[PDB]
C-alpha cells in the first residue's frame, strides 16, 4: 500500500505542447484538455499517479502519446483550486477519452493505468 | 512583479525539492551498495565458520586446538558486521518514504508551474537540466 507510480519521464512531463483545435473540460478540479485536430492514429494515455490501499489516491499528471510521441491530451489538476479524488480521474478519463475517440482515434491506457483506473474498450486502428 | 513573483518562488522551491530528491537518491545507493557489500561477506563468514567447526567435527571422533579460537573470533566478527548491517537495513528503510514523497512533490510543483506558464526550458533551468 501507499506508492507513486510514473509512467512519463521529466521531459515527458515538462514538455511544451501545442493544440491545433484546443477544447478545455473540467471534471472537478482536473483540467482535461485535448487537440480536436488529431484523427486517426493510435494514442496511449500515460499518467503519473500514487496509490493507497490498491486504489488511484492522486493523479499527478496524465498525457496523451501519438505513436510517435506527440503529446495531444492531457489531464492534471488546477493550480488555483484544491485536491480532486478516485472518482474524478476516472471520469476525466472517460471525458478524454470520449472526446479522442469522436476524431476516430484508437485511444489506449497504460498497463499502470489498467489495474487502477482504466476505460475505453478500444476500436480498430487505420494503418 | 506579482503573479510571477509566484511563479519565481515556486520554481525556486522546485530547485530545493529536486536537490533534496537527489542528494537522499545519492544517500540511498550508498547504503545498498554498502548491504549488499556486507552481506556477501556474511555469506563468507557463515561458510567459513561452517568449515572451521567442520574441521573439529570431523576430526573430532579421532582426537588443531589453537583454532577453536578463530572460529571464536570470526562468530564475534559475524555478529558484529551483521549488526551494522542490520543498521544499515534500517537506515535505508525510513528513507524510501522521504524519496517517495519527494519525488512525488517535486513532480507535483514541476506540474504546478507547467500549469502557470512555465515552459520546458524554465522547467530544466530549475531541474540543472
Amino acid at each position: 500500500a501507499s506508492r507513486y507510480l510514473t509512467d512519463m519521464t521529466l521531459e515527458e512531463m515538462s514538455r511544451d505542447w501545442f493544440m491545433l483545435m484546443p477544447k478545455q473540460k473540467v471534471a472537478g478540479s482536473l483540467c482535461i484538455r485535448m487537440d480536436q485536430a488529431i484523427m486517426d492514429k493510435n494514442i496511449i494515455l500515460k499518467a503519473n499517479f500514487s496509490v493507497i490501499f490498491d486504489r488511484l489516491e492522486t493523479l499527478i499528471l496524465l498525457r496523451a502519446f501519438t505513436e510517435e510521441g506527440a503529446i495531444v491530451g492531457e489531464i492534471s489538476p488546477l493550480p488555483s483550486l484544491p485536491g480532486h479524488t478516485d472518482e474524478d480521474v476516472k471520469n476525466a478519463v472517460g471525458v478524454l477519452i470520449g472526446g479522442l475517440e469522436r476524431n476516430d482515434n484508437t485511444v489506449r491506457v497504460s498497463e499502470t493505468l489498467q489495474r487502477f483506473a482504466w476505460r475505453s474498450s478500444n476500436e480498430n486502428g487505420r494503418p | 512583479g506579482s503573479k510571477e513573483d509566484s511563479v519565481e518562488a515556486v520554481g525556486a522551491q522546485l530547485k530545493v525539492y529536486h536537490q533534496q530528491y537527489q542528494d537522499k537518491s545519492r544517500e540511498y545507493d550508498q547504503l545498498y551498495e554498502e548491504y549488499t557489500r556486507t552481506s556477501q561477506e556474511l555469506q563468507m563468514k557463515r561458510t567459513a565458520i561452517e568449515a572451521f567447526n567442520e574441521t573439529i567435527k570431523i576430526f573430532e571422533e579421532q582426537g588443531i586446538a589453537e583454532i577453536h579460537e578463530s572460529r571464536t573470533k570470526l562468530e564475534q566478527q559475524l555478529r558484529a558486521q551483521a549488526s551494522d548491517n542490520r543498521e544499515i537495513d534500517k537506515r535505508m528503510n525510513s528513507l524510501k518514504p522521504d524519496l517517495m514523497q519527494l519525488r512525488k512533490i517535486r513532480d507535483q510543483y514541476l506540474v504546478w508551474l507547467t500549469q502557470k506558464g512555465a515552459r520546458q526550458k524554465k522547467i530544466n533551468e530549475w531541474l540543472g537540466i
